[PDB]
Protein backbone atom coordinates (compact mmCIF):
# COMPACT_ATOMS: atom_id res chain seq x y z
CA UNK A 1 0.00 0.00 0.00
CA UNK A 2 0.79 3.28 -0.57
CA UNK A 3 0.03 4.47 3.32
CA UNK A 4 1.86 1.43 3.72
CA UNK A 5 4.96 2.95 2.73
CA UNK A 6 4.48 6.36 4.27
CA UNK A 7 4.54 4.74 7.40
CA UNK A 8 7.74 3.07 6.66
CA UNK A 9 9.31 6.02 6.16
CA UNK A 10 8.44 7.68 8.94
CA UNK A 11 8.91 5.44 11.18
CA UNK A 12 12.70 4.84 9.68
CA UNK A 13 13.56 8.38 9.72
CA UNK A 14 12.26 8.44 13.66
CA UNK A 15 14.71 5.43 14.18
CA UNK A 16 18.01 7.25 13.27
CA UNK A 17 17.07 10.29 15.59
CA UNK A 18 16.32 7.34 18.02
CA UNK A 19 19.82 5.94 17.70
CA UNK A 20 22.36 8.39 16.16
CA UNK A 21 23.87 10.50 18.62
CA UNK A 22 24.99 13.45 16.76
CA UNK A 23 21.23 14.11 15.20
CA UNK A 24 20.92 16.71 17.73
CA UNK A 25 18.79 19.03 16.21
CA UNK A 26 15.58 17.05 15.56
CA UNK A 27 15.33 15.76 18.82
CA UNK A 28 16.15 18.95 21.26
CA UNK A 29 14.70 22.27 19.02
CA UNK A 30 11.04 22.71 19.07
CA UNK A 31 9.57 24.56 15.99
CA UNK A 32 6.02 25.63 15.26
CA UNK A 33 4.43 22.29 13.18
CA UNK A 34 0.90 21.36 11.61
CA UNK A 35 -0.08 18.26 14.03
CA UNK A 36 -3.13 16.07 13.23
CA UNK A 37 -5.55 16.21 15.16
CA UNK A 38 -8.51 13.99 15.66
CA UNK A 39 -9.77 14.97 12.26
CA UNK A 40 -8.45 12.12 10.37
CA UNK A 41 -8.45 12.08 6.73
CA UNK A 42 -6.00 11.98 3.03
CA UNK A 43 -6.73 15.77 2.90
CA UNK A 44 -5.17 16.21 5.47
CA UNK A 45 -1.52 15.10 4.38
CA UNK A 46 -1.18 18.25 2.40
CA UNK A 47 -0.35 19.65 5.74
CA UNK A 48 2.41 16.85 6.00
CA UNK A 49 3.48 17.88 2.83
CA UNK A 50 3.93 21.72 3.24
CA UNK A 51 6.64 20.87 5.96
CA UNK A 52 8.42 18.84 3.65
CA UNK A 53 10.53 22.34 2.72
CA UNK A 54 11.69 22.71 6.70
CA UNK A 55 12.15 19.27 7.12
CA UNK A 56 14.81 19.18 4.55
CA UNK A 57 16.50 21.83 5.61
CA UNK A 58 16.60 19.93 9.01
CA UNK A 59 17.83 17.02 7.83
CA UNK A 60 20.75 18.83 5.48
CA UNK A 61 22.01 21.20 8.54
CA UNK A 62 22.35 17.43 10.58
CA UNK A 63 23.93 15.70 7.67
CA UNK A 64 26.57 19.06 8.07
CA UNK A 65 27.35 18.37 11.56
CA UNK A 66 26.80 14.35 11.26
CA UNK A 67 28.24 12.78 8.51
CA UNK A 68 25.03 10.27 9.36
CA UNK A 69 22.35 11.17 6.97
CA UNK A 70 23.86 10.70 3.51
CA UNK A 71 20.58 9.89 2.14
CA UNK A 72 19.13 13.44 3.19
CA UNK A 73 17.79 14.08 -0.20
CA UNK A 74 15.77 10.77 -1.67
CA UNK A 75 14.66 10.74 1.73
CA UNK A 76 12.30 13.56 1.24
CA UNK A 77 11.89 13.02 -1.96
CA UNK A 78 10.63 9.13 -1.01
CA UNK A 79 8.18 10.91 1.36
CA UNK A 80 6.99 13.65 -1.04
CA UNK A 81 5.95 11.38 -4.43
CA UNK A 82 4.07 9.11 -1.79
CA UNK A 83 1.78 11.43 0.14
CA UNK A 84 1.09 13.29 -3.22
CA UNK A 85 -0.56 10.14 -4.27
CA UNK A 86 -2.72 9.51 -0.63
CA UNK A 87 -3.59 13.56 -1.03
CA UNK A 88 -5.83 12.56 -3.74
CA UNK A 89 -7.10 14.17 -7.24
CA UNK A 90 -7.71 17.98 -5.49
CA UNK A 91 -7.23 21.38 -6.36
CA UNK A 92 -4.57 22.03 -3.10
CA UNK A 93 -6.26 22.60 0.11
CA UNK A 94 -5.32 25.07 2.03
CA UNK A 95 -3.93 23.35 5.45
CA UNK A 96 -6.80 23.66 8.24
CA UNK A 97 -4.52 22.69 10.99
CA UNK A 98 -3.33 24.61 14.07
CA UNK A 99 -0.16 25.53 14.80
CA UNK A 100 1.49 23.64 17.48
CA UNK A 101 4.60 23.65 19.04
CA UNK A 102 6.88 20.39 18.87
CA UNK A 103 10.15 18.88 18.23
CA UNK A 104 10.78 17.19 14.76
CA UNK A 105 10.68 14.05 16.75
CA UNK A 106 7.46 14.52 18.04
CA UNK A 107 6.58 15.49 14.97
CA UNK A 108 6.81 12.54 13.16
CA UNK A 109 6.01 10.54 15.97
CA UNK A 110 1.93 12.02 15.62
CA UNK A 111 2.08 11.48 11.79
CA UNK A 112 2.84 8.27 12.36
CA UNK A 113 0.09 7.56 15.14
CA UNK A 114 -2.00 9.52 12.07
CA UNK A 115 -1.05 6.66 9.86
CA UNK A 116 -2.00 3.66 11.52
CA UNK A 117 -4.93 5.10 12.69
CA UNK A 118 -5.74 5.08 9.37
CA UNK A 119 -4.91 1.47 8.55
CA UNK A 120 -7.25 0.51 11.45
CA UNK A 121 -10.09 2.09 9.68
CA UNK A 122 -9.52 -0.04 6.40
CA UNK B 1 39.10 -1.93 33.16
CA UNK B 2 36.12 -0.28 31.90
CA UNK B 3 33.91 0.34 35.27
CA UNK B 4 31.11 2.08 36.60
CA UNK B 5 30.64 1.70 40.19
CA UNK B 6 26.89 3.03 41.93
CA UNK B 7 26.16 3.67 44.98
CA UNK B 8 24.70 1.54 47.89
CA UNK B 9 21.46 0.04 48.55
CA UNK B 10 18.66 2.46 49.98
CA UNK B 11 15.56 2.63 52.14
CA UNK B 12 12.38 5.03 51.24
CA UNK B 13 8.96 5.42 52.39
CA UNK B 14 6.23 5.79 49.94
CA UNK B 15 6.26 9.38 48.62
CA UNK B 16 9.68 9.85 49.10
CA UNK B 17 13.09 10.51 46.78
CA UNK B 18 16.30 8.75 46.14
CA UNK B 19 19.56 10.07 44.34
CA UNK B 20 21.65 7.61 43.40
CA UNK B 21 25.41 7.80 41.58
CA UNK B 22 26.92 5.87 38.86
CA UNK B 23 31.19 6.79 38.92
CA UNK B 24 32.76 6.07 35.95
CA UNK B 25 36.57 4.89 35.69
CA UNK B 26 38.86 3.09 33.09
CA UNK B 27 37.35 5.80 30.51
CA UNK B 28 36.30 9.80 30.44
CA UNK B 29 32.20 9.45 30.77
CA UNK B 30 31.98 12.15 28.52
CA UNK B 31 32.64 10.17 25.67
CA UNK B 32 29.54 7.79 25.75
CA UNK B 33 26.36 7.96 26.57
CA UNK B 34 25.08 6.84 30.28
CA UNK B 35 21.60 4.87 30.05
CA UNK B 36 19.44 3.55 33.18
CA UNK B 37 17.91 0.35 33.72
CA UNK B 38 15.89 -1.01 36.37
CA UNK B 39 15.39 -4.98 37.02
CA UNK B 40 11.87 -6.14 39.32
CA UNK B 41 12.16 -9.88 39.99
CA UNK B 42 8.52 -10.35 38.75
CA UNK B 43 8.38 -7.51 35.89
CA UNK B 44 11.99 -8.28 34.48
CA UNK B 45 13.73 -5.27 32.70
CA UNK B 46 12.77 -1.80 31.87
CA UNK B 47 14.99 1.26 30.49
CA UNK B 48 14.27 4.40 32.10
CA UNK B 49 16.34 6.96 30.21
CA UNK B 50 19.69 8.01 28.95
CA UNK B 51 22.09 11.19 29.23
CA UNK B 52 24.60 12.24 27.31
CA UNK B 53 27.48 13.61 29.94
CA UNK B 54 29.36 16.15 27.49
CA UNK B 55 26.14 18.37 26.57
CA UNK B 56 23.78 17.10 29.24
CA UNK B 57 20.93 15.89 27.36
CA UNK B 58 18.09 13.69 28.60
CA UNK B 59 15.79 11.52 26.90
CA UNK B 60 13.27 9.52 28.72
CA UNK B 61 10.58 7.09 29.19
CA UNK B 62 7.45 8.60 29.19
CA UNK B 63 6.59 6.13 32.15
CA UNK B 64 9.35 8.16 34.16
CA UNK B 65 9.13 11.82 32.67
CA UNK B 66 7.90 13.15 36.46
CA UNK B 67 9.47 11.00 38.51
CA UNK B 68 12.63 10.78 37.47
CA UNK B 69 15.70 12.96 36.53
CA UNK B 70 19.45 12.53 35.41
CA UNK B 71 22.23 13.97 35.65
CA UNK B 72 26.02 14.45 34.61
CA UNK B 73 28.70 16.03 36.38
CA UNK B 74 32.28 15.71 34.84
CA UNK B 75 34.25 17.09 37.09
CA UNK B 76 33.16 13.81 38.92
CA UNK B 77 33.16 11.55 36.09
CA UNK B 78 29.78 10.66 37.39
CA UNK B 79 26.36 10.17 36.14
CA UNK B 80 22.85 10.48 38.76
CA UNK B 81 19.29 9.26 38.53
CA UNK B 82 17.00 10.56 41.02
CA UNK B 83 12.87 8.98 41.51
CA UNK B 84 10.70 11.24 43.35
CA UNK B 85 7.50 9.95 44.52
CA UNK B 86 8.56 6.76 45.10
CA UNK B 87 5.89 3.91 45.52
CA UNK B 88 6.26 0.33 46.80
CA UNK B 89 6.42 -0.81 42.83
CA UNK B 90 9.00 1.14 42.59
CA UNK B 91 11.72 -1.43 44.32
CA UNK B 92 13.91 -2.82 41.74
CA UNK B 93 17.55 -3.07 41.33
CA UNK B 94 18.71 0.07 39.51
CA UNK B 95 21.74 -0.42 37.02
CA UNK B 96 23.64 2.36 34.79
CA UNK B 97 24.71 1.30 31.92
CA UNK B 98 26.83 2.97 29.17
CA UNK B 99 26.12 2.87 25.53
CA UNK B 100 28.48 0.46 23.30
CA UNK B 101 29.98 2.65 20.61
CA UNK B 102 30.57 6.24 21.22
CA UNK B 103 28.48 7.33 17.94
CA UNK B 104 25.73 5.44 18.38
CA UNK B 105 23.37 5.25 21.52
CA UNK B 106 22.28 1.84 21.59
CA UNK B 107 22.82 -0.90 22.90
CA UNK B 108 24.10 -0.47 26.37
CA UNK B 109 27.21 -2.66 27.88
CA UNK B 110 29.42 -2.63 30.82
CA UNK B 111 26.72 -2.08 33.55
CA UNK B 112 27.40 -1.65 37.11
CA UNK B 113 26.37 -3.48 39.68
CA UNK B 114 23.68 -2.43 40.12
CA UNK B 115 21.65 -0.29 43.44
CA UNK B 116 19.27 -2.23 45.16
CA UNK B 117 16.17 0.34 46.10
CA UNK B 118 13.41 -1.13 48.61
CA UNK B 119 10.43 1.08 48.93
CA UNK B 120 7.93 -0.14 51.99
CA UNK B 121 4.79 0.41 52.58
CA UNK C 1 0.12 1.09 23.77
CA UNK C 2 2.34 2.96 21.23
CA UNK C 3 5.81 1.00 22.93
CA UNK C 4 7.28 -1.99 21.03
CA UNK C 5 6.42 -5.31 22.20
CA UNK C 6 8.78 -7.88 22.50
CA UNK C 7 6.92 -11.12 22.80
CA UNK C 8 9.83 -14.04 23.75
CA UNK C 9 9.65 -17.38 25.08
CA UNK C 10 9.88 -19.49 26.33
CA UNK C 11 9.95 -18.42 29.99
CA UNK C 12 11.58 -21.01 31.51
CA UNK C 13 14.23 -24.57 30.63
CA UNK C 14 15.69 -26.87 31.65
CA UNK C 15 18.19 -28.95 29.49
CA UNK C 16 21.14 -30.89 29.93
CA UNK C 17 24.54 -30.09 29.34
CA UNK C 18 25.74 -30.23 25.51
CA UNK C 19 22.86 -30.16 24.04
CA UNK C 20 20.84 -26.92 21.89
CA UNK C 21 19.35 -24.45 23.24
CA UNK C 22 16.44 -22.11 21.28
CA UNK C 23 15.24 -19.04 22.63
CA UNK C 24 12.84 -17.28 20.56
CA UNK C 25 11.74 -13.23 20.46
CA UNK C 26 8.98 -11.73 18.58
CA UNK C 27 8.03 -7.86 17.42
CA UNK C 28 5.28 -6.45 16.78
CA UNK C 29 6.85 -4.15 14.88
CA UNK C 30 10.11 -4.93 12.07
CA UNK C 31 13.24 -3.89 13.18
CA UNK C 32 15.16 -3.91 10.29
CA UNK C 33 16.55 0.02 9.18
CA UNK C 34 15.91 0.27 5.90
CA UNK C 35 19.38 2.59 5.32
CA UNK C 36 21.68 0.48 7.50
CA UNK C 37 20.35 -3.01 6.65
CA UNK C 38 20.47 -3.98 10.47
CA UNK C 39 18.33 -5.34 13.04
CA UNK C 40 18.16 -3.10 15.78
CA UNK C 41 18.25 -5.93 18.22
CA UNK C 42 20.45 -7.14 20.93
CA UNK C 43 20.80 -10.36 23.60
CA UNK C 44 21.39 -10.07 27.36
CA UNK C 45 22.74 -12.69 29.46
CA UNK C 46 22.21 -12.25 33.03
CA UNK C 47 24.26 -14.64 35.53
CA UNK C 48 23.26 -15.84 38.92
CA UNK C 49 24.62 -13.34 41.40
CA UNK C 50 25.57 -10.75 38.14
CA UNK C 51 24.66 -7.47 36.39
CA UNK C 52 23.68 -7.82 33.09
CA UNK C 53 26.08 -8.25 30.00
CA UNK C 54 25.74 -8.09 26.51
CA UNK C 55 25.75 -11.15 24.07
CA UNK C 56 24.86 -10.55 20.66
CA UNK C 57 24.01 -6.89 19.12
CA UNK C 58 22.39 -6.03 15.55
CA UNK C 59 20.85 -10.05 15.53
CA UNK C 60 23.90 -11.63 14.83
CA UNK C 61 26.94 -9.39 16.14
CA UNK C 62 28.63 -11.46 18.62
CA UNK C 63 30.35 -9.38 21.78
CA UNK C 64 34.15 -9.84 21.98
CA UNK C 65 34.85 -12.77 24.13
CA UNK C 66 31.25 -14.36 23.50
CA UNK C 67 32.07 -18.12 22.58
CA UNK C 68 30.67 -18.87 19.65
CA UNK C 69 28.18 -21.62 21.07
CA UNK C 70 26.40 -18.17 21.12
CA UNK C 71 24.56 -17.24 17.72
CA UNK C 72 22.01 -14.62 16.85
CA UNK C 73 19.96 -15.28 13.84
CA UNK C 74 16.40 -13.81 12.39
CA UNK C 75 15.51 -10.30 10.50
CA UNK C 76 12.37 -8.16 10.73
CA UNK C 77 10.33 -9.33 13.23
CA UNK C 78 11.05 -12.54 14.42
CA UNK C 79 14.38 -12.98 16.31
CA UNK C 80 16.53 -16.43 17.73
CA UNK C 81 19.17 -16.55 20.46
CA UNK C 82 20.95 -20.29 19.88
CA UNK C 83 23.07 -21.51 22.20
CA UNK C 84 24.76 -24.95 21.05
CA UNK C 85 26.74 -27.61 23.13
CA UNK C 86 24.97 -25.81 26.18
CA UNK C 87 27.59 -25.53 29.07
CA UNK C 88 27.31 -25.36 33.12
CA UNK C 89 28.06 -22.11 33.10
CA UNK C 90 25.43 -21.18 30.78
CA UNK C 91 22.98 -21.11 33.80
CA UNK C 92 21.66 -17.73 33.72
CA UNK C 93 18.27 -15.69 32.43
CA UNK C 94 18.42 -14.61 28.54
CA UNK C 95 16.29 -11.27 28.03
CA UNK C 96 16.63 -9.94 24.27
CA UNK C 97 16.32 -6.21 23.24
CA UNK C 98 15.11 -4.13 20.88
CA UNK C 99 16.13 -0.16 19.99
CA UNK C 100 14.75 0.46 16.62
CA UNK C 101 12.80 2.96 18.63
CA UNK C 102 12.44 4.06 21.58
CA UNK C 103 11.90 3.48 23.89
CA UNK C 104 14.25 0.40 24.19
CA UNK C 105 12.27 -2.69 25.14
CA UNK C 106 13.05 -6.10 26.66
CA UNK C 107 11.53 -9.16 26.60
CA UNK C 108 9.64 -11.12 29.48
CA UNK C 109 13.23 -12.92 29.87
CA UNK C 110 14.36 -16.92 29.85
CA UNK C 111 15.60 -18.41 33.03
CA UNK C 112 17.94 -21.25 31.77
CA UNK C 113 18.86 -24.34 34.31
CA UNK C 114 21.20 -27.54 33.25
CA UNK C 115 21.64 -30.87 34.51
CA UNK C 116 23.71 -33.35 34.00
CA UNK C 117 24.36 -35.56 30.69
C1 LIG D 1 36.93 14.42 30.14
O1 LIG D 1 37.08 15.22 28.97
C2 LIG D 1 36.62 16.58 29.11
C3 LIG D 1 36.80 17.23 27.76
O2 LIG D 1 37.72 16.49 26.96
C4 LIG D 1 38.36 17.33 25.98
O3 LIG D 1 38.50 16.62 24.76
C5 LIG D 1 39.38 15.46 24.83
C6 LIG D 1 39.37 14.82 23.44
C7 LIG D 1 40.79 15.83 25.32
O4 LIG D 1 41.45 16.62 24.35
C8 LIG D 1 40.70 16.60 26.65
O5 LIG D 1 42.01 17.05 26.99
C9 LIG D 1 39.74 17.80 26.51
O6 LIG D 1 39.66 18.53 27.73
C10 LIG D 1 37.38 17.29 30.23
O7 LIG D 1 36.81 18.58 30.41
C11 LIG D 1 37.71 19.69 30.22
O8 LIG D 1 38.83 19.67 31.10
C12 LIG D 1 39.73 20.77 30.93
C13 LIG D 1 40.93 20.51 31.82
O9 LIG D 1 41.49 19.23 31.56
C14 LIG D 1 39.00 22.07 31.28
O10 LIG D 1 39.87 23.18 31.11
C15 LIG D 1 37.78 22.22 30.38
O11 LIG D 1 37.02 23.35 30.80
C16 LIG D 1 36.89 20.97 30.44
N1 LIG D 1 35.82 21.07 29.47
C17 LIG D 1 34.58 20.61 29.69
C18 LIG D 1 33.60 20.79 28.57
O12 LIG D 1 34.27 20.07 30.74
C19 LIG D 1 37.28 16.48 31.52
O13 LIG D 1 38.03 17.09 32.57
C20 LIG D 1 37.21 17.13 33.76
O14 LIG D 1 36.35 18.30 33.78
C21 LIG D 1 36.96 19.57 34.03
C22 LIG D 1 35.84 20.59 33.90
C23 LIG D 1 37.63 19.61 35.41
O15 LIG D 1 36.64 19.62 36.44
C24 LIG D 1 38.63 18.43 35.60
O16 LIG D 1 38.86 18.30 37.01
C25 LIG D 1 38.14 17.05 35.04
O17 LIG D 1 39.26 16.18 34.82
C26 LIG D 1 37.73 15.04 31.29
N2 LIG D 1 37.58 14.25 32.51
C27 LIG D 1 38.60 13.62 33.10
C28 LIG D 1 38.28 12.87 34.35
O18 LIG D 1 39.74 13.66 32.65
Amino acid sequence: SHLEQLLMDLQELLSRMENYRNLKLPRMLTFKFYLPKQATELKDLQCLEDELGPLRHVLDLTQSKSFQLEDAENFISNIRVTVVKLKGSDNTFECQFDDESATVVDFLRRWIAFCQSIISTS
Amino acid sequence: EIQLQQSGPELRRPGSSVKLSCKASGYNITDYLIHWVRHRPEHGLEWIGWIDPEDGETRYAQKFQSKATLTADTSSNAAYMQLSSLTPEDTATYFCARSLDSTYIYPFAYWGQGTLVTVSS
Amino acid sequence: GSDIVMTQSPFSLAVSEGEMVTINCKSSQSLLSSGNQKNYLAWYQQKPGQSPKLLIYYASTGQSGVPDRFIGSGSGTDFTLTISDVQAEDLADYYCLQHYISPPTFGAGTKLELKAA
